[PDB]
Formats: C-alpha cells, structure tokens, sequence
C-alpha cells in the first residue's frame, strides 16, 4: 500500500521498506522557480535549497564509498554484531518502526559506518585488484 | 601485457587562487559587541585544526606572488565600506568654524594645538539651527585670507561617522580553505619566503590572525621562529621594501592621557552626533613608551641578520623618515577607537660598528591624534571617529618592520634603511608568507596488469 | 514496558452479569490486538475472544458468541509512544461453570502470521458464581512460634476465618515489612467457607525496637482489620 | 598506513593508492554553514562552492562517459602505450610519485581522454546493444 | 492541489512556543517592512 | 511540515493525528494587538494557550 509520502513512518520497518522510492522521490525536487529578482530575499531559500544538495551530495558519497551504490536497497558483506540490538529476525521486521530502530542504534550507529567504508572497500577493491589478472 | 587504470583520490594539487573562508573564532557570541570586524559573517572555528603534516613532500612557495594576500586586502576594504554605509552621515558638518587655540599655551616653546571651534549646525528640526562647538584637534585648514576655519576632509571627499556601538579591537580571524581546496603551510624554522618549503603541513583553516592596520611597526603580529627574518621580493632592488619579522616581542605602551568627554548632540530627525567634549583636568600630549634595553637588543639582533646580506664588519645606518604622506612618515595605527600616529623620529638615529653602536630606562616617541581619516582608496569618502570618553592606555607586542633602502652609488660606503610603508598588503605578508591555497586534481592514471569481461 | 492492570474482585448470582475491566499504560493501545482468555477448573483455560481497538474488529469463541461482549474505549495518547487506554468485557448468563480467574493480554505483532497472540498478559482477576451470600470474615492474632531453637526465630502471623466472597490480600506494618512474609492459600469448608491465615519469621531479639501490625483488607465485603500481634510468645523453644 | 588527508603525496604511487578514499572525502564537503545573511560577501564564497560542485560534476561525467564508473580503482580495456612513459612496471609504483607521474604523462595525456571515450564506450556500448539480444 | 497526506499511527510531540517558524516568519515581515519603505519618498525636509 | 488535525491541542505535546504536507493553509499577516483579526478558527472549542 502507499498511502503517499511518509506513509509509513509508523508502519513496520518491512512494510515501510514497501514505500523507499515514495521517500526517496519527494525529497530532492522541491522545486522553486525563482525567475523573479528579488535582492536579499533569495538569498537565504538560496543557501537552504543549496545546502539541501549538499546534504544529499554528502549521503551520496556515504552512499557510494561503500560497497552498496544502487539507490535502492542492497546487502553487503559485514557482518552483524549481536551487540547491537540483541534481536532476532521478524522481530524487528514485523514489531518496530525506522524511528525506533535507528534510537536505538544510535548507541553503536557511529561505528558502523567505519565498518562499512573500511572493513569493504579499502579491502574489497584492493581484493578485486589481486583477483582480476587471471 | 599492461593495461591504463583509473585511480580517484590521489594525492594530486595543482597551485591555483579561488575564494576562502573566515573563522569566527566562536568566542564572537560572548563577546557582544554588536559587530566587531568579521564577526558579521565568518563561522565558528572547528573543534579541532587539521594539522596534518606531509611526510617526503618538498614545495615551492613564493610569497610576493601570493593570491591570499589580495584576497584578505579587498575583505578588508569591503569591511571598512560595508561597515561604514549605514551609520551617521556628517555632510551638514562642512560648515566655517570660527576657531580659537586652546586656552593653555603654557610656555609657547612646547606645542599646544586644539581649536576651541564653534560653528552654526543645522538641529533637530529643519527650520531653525543652533550653535554648538567643540571639534578641536590638529587636522584643519587654515583659512582663506577667533580666526575663521574649515575642514580639508571636505576639501577631498563626504564624510561619515563610525557607528559608536561597533568596535575596532581586532578579533583573531583565520581563513580557512572551503571544499576540494587545501591550504599548505611551511613549518621549518628558517623560511627564505621564496622557495622550497623541505616541512610543509596542510590545513583548511589557518591559525588565528588579527587584522591589524599599522605603518613603519607591525603590532600584534605572529613572532618568528628562534632568528629575525629578513625577506624581501628583490633584495638589490631599493624600490621593493624590506620585510622584517622579530624573534621576541618589544614591548610598546601607548597613552592619550586626556581623561576626555563627549557631547551628544542631534542633527536630523534620528541622527545623533558625537562631539569632543570640553578636556576636564590638564593637558599633555599623547605618547608611546618603548624599553630601550630591548630596542637596543632588537636592533643589535638585526644588524647581524642584515650583514648576512650586505656583508660582514660593514656599517649600516637608519634615520627618520624622508617625507611625504602623513600616514607614510609616521607610525600610524589605532587603539580603542582613537588613530594615533606617531613620530618614530627618536628610535632611529644609530650607526654600526661591527662589535658595537655609537641609562634612560625608556623612550618616550611623540604622538598627535586624527580622527577624520581618508586612508580608504575609494577618495570618496572619509570615517570620523567617535571620541573616546575617558583616558586611553593600550599596550601590545612590535614584531615587524617595513624599511626603505636609499638608492644609488652606496657599495663602498653604508647603507641606509629609512622607514616606510604604505601599502596595506605588506602588513599581510608577514601573516600568510607561510601559506599557499592548492586545488586537488584526484584523477590519476596508471598501468596495471587486468583485464574486463 | 506495557504495565497493564485489570479490575478488582467482585461477586455476583448465578443468571446475573459482571463487567471486568482492563486498564493499559506504557504502551500503545490501539497498536495491539486485546485478547481475553479464562482459567475455570472444570474445563481447564479457554480462550474466549480477541478484539482490535483499532480497526473495530472482534473475534470471539463460538461458545462465547451469545453471553460475551467486549468494548475498547479510545486511547490517551500520554507521548509519542505512550498511550492509555481501555478495555471492557461484560458477561451475562453467569452458571456455576464460569467460575475462576480471567485475564486479558496484549497482542504479539502488528503484523505476520501471528499478530493477536498474548504476549503480556494482567495480573489476573477471581470470579465466583455463588448463589450465597457476601460473610465478612474473621481475624485473629497468631501467638508466635520458636521456629530455630540455635538460630532464634520467630513465627507470628494472623488468622483470617470464614469469609464466603473473594479471597483477602494483607499488608505488614502498612506494607513497610516484606522480609519473612509468607501467606497460607484458602480453605474449602462443607458449606462453602474460606480460611486462611499469614505469617512473618521475626527475630526474637525484635521485641522491643519494632511493633508488627497486620492489616486485613477484603474488598468484596468492604472492610479491613489491623491487628497487633502480641509480642508475648507461649512456645517452650521460642521464649529463649 | 593512513597518514590523514594527503599524507602519501611524497610516497609511491601504490603506497598512495591505499589512501584513495581518505583524499575523495575531504575534497566534496567542507561544509560552510551560511545561516547569517550578509549581502556582499556571500555572493564570492557561494560563487566559490558553487564552482567547486561544478568541477566535481565535469570530474564525475569524465568518470562516467568511460567504461570505468565506480568512484574507486577501475580497470579498462584501452592498452598502455609504448611511447607514453617507456618504463616497466615496479619501476613507476615503487619509485615514482603521482605528481612525477602526472608531470610525465602531462605531454601525452590529452590523447588518453580521447582514447578513453571514444575507443571504449562509443563501441563497447554498440557492441553490448548486438550482443545481448541473443 | 495541496498535497495533505494523513500518516496514520504516528503520533509526534509538538511544541509550539520553542517553533522556529515563528522567528522566520518575524524575520520576514520585517524585511518586508523594510524592503516595501526603502525606495519610497523621504520626509526628513518635515521635520520643522 | 508536520500538520496536527485533531480538534483539542494542548500546544506543547504529542499530537496523536498527524499528516504532513509541503505548503501550509492560507495565513494572513495582520499586525494587530489586544485583539486577534482575520485569523483561524478554533475547532468546536476555545483554546486557552
Ligand atoms: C496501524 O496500526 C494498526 C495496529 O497495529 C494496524 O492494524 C493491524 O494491521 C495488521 C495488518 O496491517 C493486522 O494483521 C492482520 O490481521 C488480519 C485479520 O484478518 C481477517 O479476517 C477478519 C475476519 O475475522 C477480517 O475482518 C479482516 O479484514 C481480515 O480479512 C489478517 O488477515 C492478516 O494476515 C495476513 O498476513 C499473513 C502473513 O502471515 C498472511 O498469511 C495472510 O494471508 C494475510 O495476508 C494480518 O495478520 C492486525 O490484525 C491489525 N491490528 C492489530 C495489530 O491490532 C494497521 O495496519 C496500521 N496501519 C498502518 C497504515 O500502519
Ligand atoms: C608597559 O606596561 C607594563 C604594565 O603596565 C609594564 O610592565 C611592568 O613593568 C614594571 C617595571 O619593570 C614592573 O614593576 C611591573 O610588575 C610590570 N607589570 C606587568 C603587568 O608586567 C612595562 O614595563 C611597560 N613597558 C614600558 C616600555 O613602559
Ligand atoms: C561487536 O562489537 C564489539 C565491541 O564493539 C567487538 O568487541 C566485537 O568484536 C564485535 N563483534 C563482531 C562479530 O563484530
Ligand atoms: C594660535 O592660532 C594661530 C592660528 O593661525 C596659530 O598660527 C598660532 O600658532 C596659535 N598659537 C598657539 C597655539 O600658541
Ligand atoms: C597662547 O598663545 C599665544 C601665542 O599665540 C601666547 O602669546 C599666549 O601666552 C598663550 N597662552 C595664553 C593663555 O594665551
Ligand atoms: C570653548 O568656547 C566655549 C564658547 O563657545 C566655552 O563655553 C568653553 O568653555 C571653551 N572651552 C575652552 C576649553 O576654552
Ligand atoms: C632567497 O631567495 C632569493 C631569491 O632571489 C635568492 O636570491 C637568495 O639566494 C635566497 N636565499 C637567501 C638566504 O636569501
Ligand atoms: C576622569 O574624570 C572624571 C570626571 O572628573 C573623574 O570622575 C574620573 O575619576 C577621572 N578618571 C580617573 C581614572 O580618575
Ligand atoms: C627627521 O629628523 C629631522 C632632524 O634630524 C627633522 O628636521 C625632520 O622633520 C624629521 N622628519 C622627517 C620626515 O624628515
Ligand atoms: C645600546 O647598546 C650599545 C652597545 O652596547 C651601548 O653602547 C649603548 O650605551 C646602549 N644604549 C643604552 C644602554 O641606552
Ligand atoms: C593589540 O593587543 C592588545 C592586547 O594587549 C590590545 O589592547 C590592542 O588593542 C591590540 N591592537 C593594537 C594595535 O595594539
Ligand atoms: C606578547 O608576547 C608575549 C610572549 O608570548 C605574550 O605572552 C603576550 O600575550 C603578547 N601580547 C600581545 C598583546 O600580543
Ligand atoms: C514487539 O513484540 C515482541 C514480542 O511481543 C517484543 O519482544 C518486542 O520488544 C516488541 N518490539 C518493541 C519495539 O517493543
Ligand atoms: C601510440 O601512440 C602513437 C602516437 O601517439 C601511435 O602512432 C601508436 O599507434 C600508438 N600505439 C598504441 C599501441 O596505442
Ligand atoms: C627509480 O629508480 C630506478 C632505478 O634506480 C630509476 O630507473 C627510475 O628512473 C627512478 N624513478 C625516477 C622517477 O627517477
Ligand atoms: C498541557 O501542557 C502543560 C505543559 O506544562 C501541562 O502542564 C498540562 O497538564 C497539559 N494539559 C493541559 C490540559 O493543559
């Protein structure tokens, strides 16, 4: 079901993975058209809609320094830590919402992306260097 | 056998001059003063400087081709101009003042130079005008021909008063190098200014430098490192001035010792201007204090620096200045609001011998006080500065010299190095001689053995 | 952190109705289903129907498709999380069967294969269908007992007899003493009567610091009972 | 070893290429915040991060009009030439800079683009259209 | 067409008098005012 | 923008009945005091902020 945009914020992380496109599309067009010229009011929706790309820029560069690159969902090859969230599967799938999930990663969240961009690629593509020659 | 392979992030620069930063220091929300001059605009600093020094890297910097320095100079003139717009106009000022010298002419050898004017300003209201007084001070002409006088600032350019609430006390402002950009900075001892660097580090944002505006001595500036650096775009060329950087601080206190007041009279319908008030108690000139055993040291400290370069057992000499402008003969510069510019006449008058020179606990220099002020190269306007009420002590650090060598057929005989300045942009080279601003190419190519499909 | 609390104990006539409520806090309530399931000793539990106080749909036993009938209120959002609410269940045509200990849970997932199923379930509520009438009961003290002749312990408690309607709960000292207490079930009697009785190990050298005051409190009748246990003991092991 | 950001610039160029992703993030966020509203001086600095994300957009359609685009190490199918560096191999990556390497093939290297583009996706891509119908 | 879209079983805490909104808005109208009463006629010859 | 739609706030705390949208409703700027004009009704009952 789509229920449109932000629909499922309070649905379960699974049917909410249903709507990423939803999200996804929302948030990079919201298109002002400045055509008139209005001096020192354009310059800070300027700044905002500026630094919006930059923020989108920065998460795609999280997004592409890692393993993953389709803007789409994606798996990689670290593993879970049962330190972080000592749940099993269809538990958080099918009794949590995104909100609460990254709450309560936000304790270990800073490391996993250390292990995303290190742990992969500073030794995934030195790997598919000394594995391509054959 | 090899095949071309493409590599993004390499550690690749190119030397090249693009748009910088400021640092807001982020003491600039405690400080509270409206606005000082960047914390207008500039951000906070980091948490922690990204100092990161280059191990193996050797580049060659070249500090008189610098694009920093042009950078910091037009932020400058912009901060004066866009600080100066909207405060108080004084174009009805330039009115004739029928002037009197003040009343304590005590003994006429010494001097005594404050005009008691009095003049009809236009008030409150546009119909009637009333009569106020009190502009004094040196700067005037001195009339076609109670004597009658007028201002020489409105024989040049308009004028406009300083705001009362901004300040001019000099907050530490760093550049710092924005996105794909980055920011070398040398870090041996011993830098000639033009070459290659064998300790460079690199940084985004740089270390704390306050903008100072000062002639013949550098105040408040970054000390050297264990020797007095000498350094000069063409050391045989007279033309080009000479560059001197110290390795310990001289001490300079400096005094307008008139416990002076301040009148606030209205003009216009919301304009409100600042007048010199009446001076309460007695008179003295302003001054500035230098311990003569560290002049002496410092001087003796840079001979030895400049016989490196212009030989060893010879003899140099420096007077006072030659002549010409005022805020070139003279120490010009600002404290607390009053331009004090100063007479550096009593510090050079020595010639060297090659083991020694040719009590008095201190020397004492001289100082007049301008407040109308047309050092902007736009020669169309000019800043009046607000009195000070109260009295006026400010210390601070000497840690630079601008001099001048005199030309022609001197080899057999002495040289001389007469003060001298003028252009502001020297007083930034002894800021950012350490500094160059690169861009990063991250695309490289190379050949490894792979293959696709 | 779901704490949720049901109604209190009542007592009612064979071919009558009661009403059980089923109060919730620290959690969602119109994020879960509510189940409500029996405990009866003459047929062991059985589950008695579901309901979901969001979508407004219920889901009973066959059984229970006439005499049950459970209604949810609107929950009070307390945070963005958190939320009180409410949930009700009469049921009529009362008989001797329906006689025991009847819950209510909240539900498992809010979506899957097994969403309704109880996962945190009340503390319970005690129903008897009785024709007979409501008898407030009796306390008595209890004289203390030697109970470690080496160790020196005593046993005092207090004796509450003969009460017909639901059982009693009893605090120490105002609930200020928990160490040592230990409760006695009930008793059956020919002509329906329940007894029990309570008792707390004290040490013999606390007869002179501290005083012992046991408070019966039975709700169904409407009464309570504080007693003060004499410290005067009478067993030859505990006078030592 | 990391060395922070540039910290190889004077080492080899494989022990440089271990530090690619620490050079690749410093470059595209240096995040000034521009919430203040000062009118003249905005316009140089916003001027100065607007033609910085324009440099990295050409960067990026360069990196992805060839064969290569993932923003990591790629290899390609175009050969090395003979007449570009006559130098064997070991002989560039274990005693050779990336600014040497750069400063050499600066005489060659506006051919390289060429042959990059044109050589590789104006026919690979043809030969992928005439070769994946069956 | 206002795109007001219901997201169900989402319950937000909300805070009106710690708003950003409200400053923005302020901001705004005073530059309105501002801007709306620089390029008009001035009056400071009235002032007698 | 996140919109509350149910009919009594408090002002500060959880709304319970949310939607979200992109452009507000219609607000008029009027500078008035003691005494608030042109401005949105109430929902079914006078709230006291
Ligand atoms: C907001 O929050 C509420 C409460 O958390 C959510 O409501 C729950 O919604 C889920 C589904 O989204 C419900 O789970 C389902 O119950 C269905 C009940 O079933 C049928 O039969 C009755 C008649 O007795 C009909 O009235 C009813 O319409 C149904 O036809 C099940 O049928 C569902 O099962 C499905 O999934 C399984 C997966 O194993 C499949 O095998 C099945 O074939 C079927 O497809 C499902 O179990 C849940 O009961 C609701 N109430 C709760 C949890 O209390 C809202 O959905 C939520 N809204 C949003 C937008 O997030
Ligand atoms: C400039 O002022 C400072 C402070 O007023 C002077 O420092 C003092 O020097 C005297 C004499 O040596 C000492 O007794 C004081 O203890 C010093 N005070 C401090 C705070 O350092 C300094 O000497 C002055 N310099 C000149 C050239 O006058
Ligand atoms: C999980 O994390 C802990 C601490 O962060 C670490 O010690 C442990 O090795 C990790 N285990 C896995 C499997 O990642
Ligand atoms: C008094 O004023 C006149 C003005 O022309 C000046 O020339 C003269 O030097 C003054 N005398 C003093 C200050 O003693
Ligand atoms: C002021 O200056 C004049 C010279 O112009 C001098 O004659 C006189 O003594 C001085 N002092 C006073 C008090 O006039
Ligand atoms: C200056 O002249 C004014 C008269 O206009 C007089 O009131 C004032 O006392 C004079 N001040 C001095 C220092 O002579
Ligand atoms: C410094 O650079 C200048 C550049 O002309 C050069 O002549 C000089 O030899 C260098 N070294 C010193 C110590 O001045
Ligand atoms: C300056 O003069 C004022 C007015 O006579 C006096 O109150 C003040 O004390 C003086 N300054 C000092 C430092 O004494
Ligand atoms: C320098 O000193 C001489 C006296 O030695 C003096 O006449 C002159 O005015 C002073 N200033 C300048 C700029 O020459
Ligand atoms: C400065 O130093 C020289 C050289 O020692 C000395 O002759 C002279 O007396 C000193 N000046 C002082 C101490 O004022
Ligand atoms: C230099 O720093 C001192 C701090 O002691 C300060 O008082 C002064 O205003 C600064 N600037 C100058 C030009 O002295
Ligand atoms: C002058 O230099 C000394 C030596 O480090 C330092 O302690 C002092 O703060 C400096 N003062 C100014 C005004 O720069
Ligand atoms: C979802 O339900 C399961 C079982 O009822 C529980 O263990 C889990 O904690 C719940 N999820 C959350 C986020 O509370
Ligand atoms: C190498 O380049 C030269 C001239 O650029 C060309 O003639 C030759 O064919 C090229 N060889 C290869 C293998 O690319
Ligand atoms: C590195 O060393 C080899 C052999 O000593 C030499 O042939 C090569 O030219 C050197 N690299 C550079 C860039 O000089
Ligand atoms: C509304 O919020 C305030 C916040 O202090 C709280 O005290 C109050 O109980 C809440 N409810 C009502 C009805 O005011």
């Amino acid at each position: 079901v789509f229920l449109g945009f932000l629909g499922a914020a309070g649905s379960t992380m699974g049917a909410a993975s249903m709507t990423l496109t939803v999200q996804a599309r929302n948030l990079l067009s919201g298109n002002p058209d400045w055509l008139p010229d209005m001096t020192v009011w354009g310059i800070k929706q300027l700044q905002a809609r500026v630094l919006a790309v930059e923020r989108y820029l920065r998460d795609q560069q999280l997004l592409g320094i890692w393993g993953c690159s389709g803007k789409l969902i994606c798996c990689t090859n670290v593993p879970w830590n049962s330190s972080w969230s000592n749940r099993n599967l269809s538990e958080i799938w099918d009794n949590m919402t995104w909100l609460q999930w990254d709450k309560e990663i936000s304790n270990y969240t800073q490391i996993i992306y250390g292990l995303l961009e290190e742990s992969q690629n500073q030794q995934e593509k030195n790997e598919q260097d000394l594995l391509a020659l054959d | 056998n090899l095949w071309v392979t493409v590599y993004y992030g390499v550690p690749v620069w190119k030397d090249a001059e693009t748009t910088l930063f400021c640092a807001s220091d982020a003491k600039a929300y405690d400080t509270e003063k409206h606005n000082v001059w960047a914390t207008h605009a500039c951000v906070p600093t980091d948490p922690n400087p990204q100092e990161i020094h280059l191990e193996n890297v050797t580049e060659e910097f070249n500090m008189w081709k610098n694009n920093m320095v042009e950078q910091m100079h037009t932020d400058i003139i912009s901060l004066w101009d866009q600080s100066l717009k909207p405060c108080v106009k004084l174009t009805p000022l330039c009115v004739t003042l029928q002037c009197t010298n003040v009343t304590n002419n005590i003994t006429d050898d010494m001097r005594g130079e404050l005009k008691n004017c009095s003049f009809n300003m236009t008030t409150e209201l546009r119909d009637k005008k009333q009569k106020v007084y009190s502009l004094f001070y040196r700067l005037d002409v001195v009339q076609i021909n109670n004597k009658e006088y007028r201002l020489i600032n409105c024989n040049t350019s308009a004028i406009t008063q300083a705001c009362p609430k901004v300040s001019f006390e000099p907050i530490p402002i760093h550049y710092c190098a924005p996105a794909g950009f980055a920011i070398l900075k040398c870090k041996d001892k011993k830098f000639n200014g033009t070459g290659p660097c064998p300790s460079v580090s690199t940084v985004q944002c740089t270390h704390g430098i306050k903008p100072v505006v000062s002639t013949q001595l550098l105040l408040n500036g970054s000390l050297a490192e264990e020797e007095v650096m000498i350094r000069s775009e063409n050391i045989t060329n007279n033309a080009k001035n000479i560059l001197v950087q110290f390795n310990t601080p001289v001490q300079i206190n400096c005094t307008r010792p008139n416990n002076n007041t301040r009148k606030s009279i209205r003009i216009g319908p919301g304009q409100a201007f600042y007048a010199t008030g009446d001076i309460i108690g007695d008179i003295r000139q302003a001054h500035c204090n230098v311990s003569k055993a560290t002049w002496n040291e410092t001087l003796g400290k840079v001979v030895k620096q400049l016989r490196k370069h212009f030989g060893n057992n010879t003899i140099i000499r420096f007077a006072n200045s030659s002549g010409g402008d005022l805020e070139v003969t003279t120490h010009s510069f600002n404290c607390g609001g009053e331009f004090f510019y100063c007479n550096t006449s009593g510090l050079f008058n020595s010639t060297w011998i090659s083991n020694t020179s040719v009590s008095n606990d201190s020397i004492t220099l001289p100082c007049r006080i301008k407040q109308i002020i047309n050092m902007w190269q736009r020669i169309g306007q000019a800043m009046y500065a607000p009195p000070i009420q109260g009295v006026i002590r400010c210390v601070s650090n000497i840690t630079g010299l601008i001099l001048t060598r005199d030309g022609g057929s001197t080899n057999s005989t002495t040289e001389t190095f007469r003060p001298g300045g003028g252009d502001m942009r020297d007083n930034w080279r002894s800021e950012l001689y350490k500094y160059k601003v690169v861009k990063i190419e991250p695309l490289g190519v190379a050949p490894t053995r792979c293959k696709r499909r | 952190e779901g704490q949720l609390v049901q109604s209190g104990a009542e007592l009612k006539k064979p071919g009558a109705s009661v009403k059980i409520s089923c109060k919730t806090s620290g959690y969602r309530f119109n994020f879960y289903h509510i189940n409500w399931i029996r405990q009866t000793a003459g047929r062991g539990p059985e589950w008695m129907g579901w309901i979901s106080p969001y979508s407004g749909d219920k889901n009973l036993a066959p059984a229970f498709q006439d005499r049950v009938i459970m209604t949810t209120d609107t929950e009070v959002p307390v945070t963005s999380f958190t939320s009180t609410g409410a949930a009700y269940m009469e049921i009529r045509n009362l008989k001797f069967d329906d006689t025991g200990t009847y819950f209510c849970a909240k539900g498992l997932l809010r979506d899957g294969s097994s969403t309704w199923l109880p996962y945190l379930w009340g503390q319970g509520t005690l129903l008897t269908v009785s024709s007979a009438s409501t008898k407030g009961p009796s306390v008595f003290p209890l004289a203390p007992s030697s109970k470690s002749t080496s160790g020196g312990t005593a046993a005092l408690g207090c004796l509450v007899k003969d009460y017909f309607p639901e059982p009693v709960t009893v605090s120490w000292n105002s609930g200020a003493l928990t160490s040592g207490v230990h409760t006695f079930p009930a008793v059956l009697q020919s002509s329906g009567l329940y007894s029990l009785s309570s008792v707390v190990t004290v040490p013999s050298s606390s007869l002179g610091t501290q005083t012992y005051i046991c408070n019966v409190n039975h709700k169904p009748s409407n009464t309570k009972v504080d007693k003060r246990v004499e410290p005067k003991s009478c067993d030859k092991g505990l006078e030592v």
